[PDB]
This record gives C-alpha cells, sequence and structure tokens, in this order.
C-alpha cells in the first residue's frame, strides 16, 4: 500500500522522512528485508526546492531514493509532489502507482551478486 | 550480618533464619531465597551487583541449578551457546528487532557512531591499545593491563580505535 | 560464601566469553561493511558503463 | 573493464517495440506489458522466422 | 618509612616458591587496592583484597596480622594509595613498600596475574603452581623443568629459547640448533662448565640482540643454572662475583651452585677481571 501526503507548508523535512519511512513500511511481502532511511541534501531551484532521502535495507543491500518538490511560488497548501527511484532504475515511480515489486529488490541484489561474480579484477 | 555484610529480610525462628525472602550478600549481590535451619533451602534467584540474574536451588544447604540471564535480559546458555554465531552473527537487540528499529549505526554493539576516542580498541568493557598494553574503562580511567597472550588476542580478534578508514 | 563466590567466578568467566564474542563480531563487522561499500562503488561504476 | 558483444534477436524485439511505438500507444506501462504478451505468441515466432 | 619496589620484584616474590607457594601463609603478604570496587571486579593482584572506603576513611582490613606481615604492599593503577603507605609506616616490623608502576607495567608485562577470583582458599593457594621466574629484567627467565614443559607458562611469555645444563629431555625446540641451547651433565663438581659458560653467555646475548624470550632451567631451578647466571651477569656487566651473587641471592633465594662450581666461577672472575675480586672464605657463598 501507500501513505498519504502533507502539503507544501504542512510538510517539514522530518515529517517527510517519517512519511517516506511509513510508505516503505507499507511495503510488506518480502519485508523480512527491513528498511532504514538516510537524509539527503536539499536542492535549491529558481522557484522551487527539491529535498531528498535515501533508503537502505538489511536482512549486498537494497536501497531506494525518494524525491520531494516544494513550491516557492505557489501556496503552502499545495499538496507535496513526491517521486521515488530505485538505484538501478530510470523509473520515476510515484506513490499513487500500482505498487512496486519487492521482487525487483530480489532481482537487484541478485544482479549485484552476478556482477560480483563478473568482476574484471582491474584492481589497484 | 555485620561481620561480612550479609543482609536478609524475612522471618526468624530460635534466632536463626527460616524464610521466603529477598536477600543481599557482601558481594553487594542481591538474592531472593527461602531458608531452613538458618540456611538457604529454596529455589531462589541471585541478582548480581551488575543486576543480572543467577538462579540457585538448595539441597540441604548446597546449590543445584542451571539458569543464567544477563542484566540486559539476554537469555544465555553456558554450553553450546547459540548466539551471534554460525547460525546468525546478530546481537541480542539485532536478533530481537532485526534491523534496529530506525537503523541507527547501533547495528553494532555500541553507538551512536564515533571513533574509539583514545586510540586503543573496543572489547566492550574497556579501551585497550596494543601499543600500550593497558586496558581502560569507558570513563577513560583504567583497567587491568596485559602482556603478550592477551595483547595478541586483542590485536587479532577485536576492533582497534584505528583512524576511521 | 565459599559456594556463592566460586559460582560468581565461573559466571564472570562466562560473561567474559560473551564480551569476547561481541568484540570479535564488531571487529569483523567494520572490515566487512567497508569492503562491501567499496565493492558496491565498483559495482555501480560497472553498472553506469 | 569487462566488454560486451552484440548478438541478434534483441534488435528484433526492439524493432517490434518501436513499430508498436509507431502506433504511439497511450497507457504506456501496461500497454508495453500487453505488447510483450502479444509477443509471447505472435512476435516471438515471427522474429524466430525473420532472422533469415 | 615508605619505599619503592620494582614490579619485577613483585613477580619474584608473589610467585616466589619454596616447596610451597608463599601465598599459602598470610604473614608473607598483604596487598590492598584502595580504589574502586569496579576495578577490583575487573581484576586485582593474585591475593589482593578489596579495600572498603567509608566517608573517605579506610576501614582497616585486619584480614591478617598486620603487625608483622613481613612483606607489605600497595598499588594504585599508576603512582589514594600514598596516604595508605603513610599510615602503614606505623605498622609492620619491616618497612612498607610501594609497587612502582602499581598496575600498568607490572601486569602489562605479566597479564596472567589479573583475575576476577577474589580469595584463593587455603587448599587452592597451596595447590597453586608457579609461573617461571625472571632473571634478566624482561628478557631472560628461570624455570624448573615442569614449568618449562608447562604449555601455558611457555606460551604466555611468548617464549622460544631453552637454556639448560641437564640430561633430561624436554618437549620443544628439539634440534632447533639456534633457538635451543642445551648442555648435558650431572650437577657433579667435576662438570667443567667453565668453558660452556662462554657459549651460554654468547647464546643468551644473541637472543638479547634478537630480543628472543629465553627460559633457563637446570631441572629444579637449583644449581647449574645458578652458576651459569653468575657467569652471565659477570661477563654482561663486567661485575664482580660478589655483585652477581648478591643479585642471584634475591633472584630466587633457593639458587645455589656447588663449591667446585664456585671455583669455576672464581676462575671466570679472574679471567674477566684478571684477578680474584671476591673472597670465597665467607660462608655467604
Amino acid at each position: 500500500k501507500n501513505i498519504k501526503w502533507l502539503t507544501h507548508g504542512e510538510f517539514t523535512p522530518e515529517k517527510g522522512r517519517k512519511q517516506i519511512e511509513k510508505f516503505v513500511s507499507t511495503w510488506e511481502f518480502q519485508n523480512r528485508w527491513v528498511y532504514y532511511a538516510d537524509f539527503i541534501e536539499k536542492k535549491d531551484l529558481i522557484h522551487s526546492y527539491h529535498y531528498i532521502y535515501r533508503v537502505r535495507w538489511s536482512a549486498v543491500s537494497a536501497n531506494a531514493l525518494f524525491t520531494i518538490k516544494f513550491n516557492k511560488s505557489k501556496p503552502a497548501d499545495m499538496p507535496v509532489d513526491v517521486s521515488y527511484i530505485f538505484e538501478n532504475s530510470e523509473l520515476l515511480q510515484r506513490p499513487g502507482e500500482i505498487r512496486f515489486r519487492e521482487q525487483w529488490l530480489r532481482d537487484i541484489t541478485e544482479t549485484k551478486h552476478i556482477l560480483l561474480e563478473s568482476i574484471p579484477f582491474k584492481v589497484v | 550480618m555485620q561481620y561480612t555484610g550479609s543482609q536478609y529480610f524475612g522471618e526468624y525462628i530460635n534466632g536463626r533464619m527460616e524464610g521466603s525472602a529477598e536477600y543481599i550478600l557482601p558481594t553487594d549481590t542481591r538474592y531472593i531465597g527461602e531458608m531452613k535451619d538458618g540456611m538457604f533451602h529454596g529455589e531462589g534467584t541471585l541478582f548480581f551487583p551488575s543486576g543480572s540474574r543467577f538462579d540457585a536451588i538448595w539441597k540441604k544447604g548446597l546449590v543445584v541449578k542451571g539458569k543464567y540471564t544477563f542484566n540486559d535480559g539476554l537469555q544465555y546458555e553456558d554450553k553450546h551457546w547459540h548466539y551471534c554465531d554460525s547460525y546468525d552473527r546478530r546481537f541480542y537487540t539485532e536478533i530481537c528487532y532485526g534491523l534496529k528499529p530506525s537503523g541507527i549505526s547501533q547495528l553494532t554493539n555500541m553507538d551512536p557512531p564515533r571513533r574509539i576516542p583514545l586510540g586503543y580498541y573496543d572489547c566492550g568493557d574497556g579501551f585497550y591499545n596494543p601499543t600500550t598494553r593497558v586496558i581502560k574503562d569507558y570513563r577513560n580511567r583504567f583497567l587491568r593491563n596485559a602482556d603478550d597472550d592477551e595483547h595478541e588476542w586483542i590485536v587479532r580478534t577485536c576492533r582497534k580505535g584505528w583512524l576511521p578508514m | 560464601l565459599q559456594e556463592e563466590r566460586r559460582i560468581h567466578a565461573f559466571a564472570m568467566l562466562a560473561e567474559r566469553q560473551r564480551r569476547m564474542r561481541e568484540a570479535e563480531e564488531s571487529g569483523r563487522r567494520q572490515v566487512e561493511q567497508k569492503r562491501l561499500q567499496q565493492e558496491d562503488m565498483i559495482f555501480k561504476e560497472v553498472i553506469k558503463v | 573493464m569487462s566488454h560486451i558483444q552484440i548478438p541478434p534477436g534483441l534488435t528484433e524485439l526492439l524493432q517490434g517495440y518501436t513499430v508498436e511505438v509507431g502506433q504511439q500507444p497511450p497507457d504506456l506501462v501496461d500497454f508495453a506489458v500487453e505488447y510483450f504478451t502479444r509477443l509471447r505468441e505472435a512476435r516471438r515466432q515471427e522474429s524466430d522466422t525473420f532472422i533469415v | 618509612d615508605l619505599l619503592f619496589c620494582e614490579p619485577t620484584e613483585l613477580y619474584n616474590i608473589l610467585n616466589q616458591v619454596s616447596k610451597l607457594s608463599r601465598l599459602a601463609e598470610p604473614n608473607y603478604l598483604c596487598l590492598l587496592d584502595v580504589r574502586s570496587k569496579r576495578q577490583y571486579d575487573e581484576s586485582h593482584v593474585i591475593t589482593a583484597l578489596r579495600v572498603k572506603k567509608r566517608d573517605h576513611q579506610y576501614l582497616i582490613p585486619e584480614s591478617v596480622d598486620l603487625e608483622c606481615v613481613r612483606y607489605c604492599i600497595v598499588y594504585d593503577s599508576n603512582t589514594p594509595a600514598v596516604e595508605f603507605g603513610q599510615i602503614l609506616i606505623h605498622f609492620t616490623r619491616q618497612p612498607v613498600y610501594v609497587l612502582r608502576g602499581g598496575y600498568e607495567c607490572f601486569s602489562g608485562m605479566y597479564h596472567f596475574f589479573r583475575t576476577q577470583k577474589i580469595i584463593w582458599m587455603p587448599q587452592e593457594l597451596d595447590a597453586f603452581q608457579p609461573y617461571p621466574v625472571e632473571i634478566l629484567p624482561g628478557r631472560v627467565y628461570l624455570g624448573k623443568i615442569s614449568q618449562a614443559c608447562n604449555a601455558k607458562m611457555h606460551k604466555d611469555l611468548k617464549i622460544k629459547a631453552h637454556v639448560n645444563i641437564s640430561m633430561e629431555t624436554t618437549p620443544y625446540f628439539i634440534g632447533n640448533a639456534d633457538k635451543l641451547l642445551h648442555i648435558k651433565l650431572e650437577d657433579s663438581p667435576d662438570t667443567l662448565l667453565f668453558d660452556y659458560f662462554r657459549h651460554i653467555c654468547h647464546f643468551i646475548e644473541l637472543h638479547l640482540r634478537l630480543h628472543s624470550v629465553v627460559l633457563v632451567f637446570s631441572t629444579r631451578g637449583i644449581s647449574r643454572s645458578v652458576a651459569a647466571v653468575v657467569a652471565l651477569l659477570m661477563h654482561y656487566n663486567e661485575e664482580t662475583l660478589k655483585r652477581s651473587w648478591a643479585q642471584v641471592k634475591k633472584c630466587k633465594t633457593n639458587m645455589r651452585p656447588n663449591r667446585a662450581f664456585v671455583a669455576q666461577l672464581l676462575e671466570w672472575e679472574k679471567v674477566l677481571h684478571g684477578e680474584y675480586l671476591t673472597d670465597i672464605s665467607e660462608p655467604i657463598y
């Protein structure tokens, strides 16, 4: 499932962290792999900000990135614009979508192992 | 009592003690115990100066029991002990929680995250440097010192306060 | 007191045994974590290529 | 660096995708999954024959 | 009447032996750590009681006949011990000794003495078994054969050298010609160990240059090894016989050669100095 989101001014960065963490907590099926989240810089934009969090898992590791937009030029009551990315994926998923597969977490970590086997040892 | 420091809270008969009671021992160990003939004659738990619990059942004034549990409440085996080992290298809190509830860097024995201050090491009670052969207590005072055997064990086994690479 | 104190001694030895186990695990963990981190950097560079 | 080589087959799958993209589908995420379902029978067989 | 005592002496006396462990009589020893209980829990010296402090006064531990406990000792971690040293000056028939480096070097050189076990019961004290004894500070040790075999004693000093004059086999360094020195003869007076002393001394010296850790024995800590130590000390310092003998006398008070060995040592002195500088006519030899 997903959580539901504050407004641009109702949001605070800590509230953002908690909301994202709770969204990841709504992930369930392989959630024997447990998440924890990391804080990532504000990006400053002409009439807008972005602010960022990473998520990491441990049970090789899985990780996720969440994005939040803030409207310098439109109301504090503007509902927040949020999107999130997996470190492998180009896909700017959005909380209202059909939920991710945790299977992709399995797939990602497996692919990481496969490249671990691949390693060209051009090592310093 | 006085002449060693022992203490008891319970009933007396002929002047010698016969009780269901809590108790203190001049270890400053605490105990809860039953007595006969002025002796322990009970199934009773011994609460350490460090709080943790040993248990003691008494036959004719001698002990016959096995149980231990740490002051944190970690349940323990004196034999075979299956803990933070081949089945899973997770500590007590990390096995109970799994990933510690918010993933603070206490996915390790002590944190929030820092370098070991002096140099020295972590071996849980104390800081020790192989370049000084001295152990220290977490108030950065002192602990028992050690020559080559224990020094070499620390050197290989545990975590120095090296610079954080 | 004789019985209690000898019991206390062996218990304190077991306490040392645990403390050793946890200290060793911490030593292992630091190295393993940081090598895994650089292995992940290598991995992601390969991914980016 | 571990280098790579270009086999065929993938190219034909991308070609099919671009051709159906030539429809300019909406519904993209599921439209593409459905497109692969359509491949599952029809385009896979065709590709297998097409190579020569 | 407060005095400084080297930790090497602590390792000599507290594992001094004479059939018994001297720890199995209390008038031999007292040692009283004024400091925290919690340090004492983490460990203490190998008969050292825990002091009781009360409103910053100390509660006299008359665990022993303090009046005459002949060796009488205190340690902090380093050098509140000092004032306890002062108070003690009233007491013992002997002066009162402070342990220079109360903990840090003494057990830093010899960990094993640390232990969480408080008392050792009279059976347990009497049952105690000695670690090897130290001759040249930090560098060369003295031992009896069952110590030299004892796996823990050997391992804990991180030792690998043997130095011995005896017939009787030992388990380690067999044929390691450079990290074994062994000579074979009885403690019979016609054993002309004089020549062998030069080889022994050079071998020990080489381990000094190598910083190898070396044990010496003559089966029982008795005699041949004692004379070899007299030779070693005299040649190592260009000292007189009487100086080396005085040092040896404390090193382990049982140590003693024999009168033909005394003659050999007297010739060793005359060879090094050119003349006899010590007179053997006293009984103190």
